[PDB]
């Protein structure tokens, strides 16, 4: 059994992109944040705590365009009790065709690894967007690096990455660009 | 610690 079902007919010819959440699209902490974008109550050991969520700049332009260009998949090492509410609020266009959480990761030498071989997709047509190069140790030639984001509101990386994803969305084999 | 490298 693979992590993903068969791609829907409107996704089948597109490239798959697995997209990280924390420090890629949003940043959260339990330390109170003024003027947060979302606050999500998250139960931990039977006590609800408020998780304060900041949206990385340009993330709506990014998700909205990505969902057109790709079969986008949320793939995070966090628990669904936190990720699903965040994703529900972020994904205003249905970009994420599937959601994969910590239980879908592989623990490898102290690190949760997104083993792309388990998605059920030709790896010539799979990309991973993740701020943590450890997340894609088994598939470095599938990766589009992105710097970890916390609160810098001057950041523009999601904006700056789009014309490159525009190119990638049209190739037959991502390795022809990323070299493998 | 929301998405942690390690538990
Ligand atoms: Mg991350």
């Amino acid at each position: 059994q693979y992590l993903l079902p068969e791609a829907k007919a409107q996704d089948s010819d597109k490239i798959c992109v697995v997209i990280n959440l924390d420090e890629t699209l949003v940043h959260s902490s339990f330390k109170p944040v003024n003027n947060a974008d979302f606050i999500i109550p998250v139960e931990i050991d039977g006590v609800v705590h408020q998780v304060y969520v900041l949206k990385r700049p340009h993330v709506d332009e990014f998700l909205q365009r990505m969902g057109e260009l790709f079969e986008c998949v949320l793939f995070t090492a966090s628990l669904a009790k936190y990720a699903d509410p965040v994703a529900d609020l972020l994904d205003k266009w249905g970009a994420f065709r599937a959601r994969l959480f910590r239980e879908s990761c592989v623990f490898h030498r102290g690190n949760y690894v997104k083993d792309l071989s388990r998605l059920g997709r030709d790896l010539r047509r799979v990309l991973i967007l993740d701020n943590s190069p450890a997340s894609y140790v088994f598939h470095p030639d599938n990766a589009v690096p992105v710097a970890s984001w916390f609160d810098n509101m001057s950041d523009t990386e999601l904006h700056d990455l789009l014309p490159f994803f525009e190119q990638l969305s049209r190739v037959d084999d991502v390795y022809s660009v990323l070299r493998q | 610690d929301l998405s942690p490298p390690s538990p």
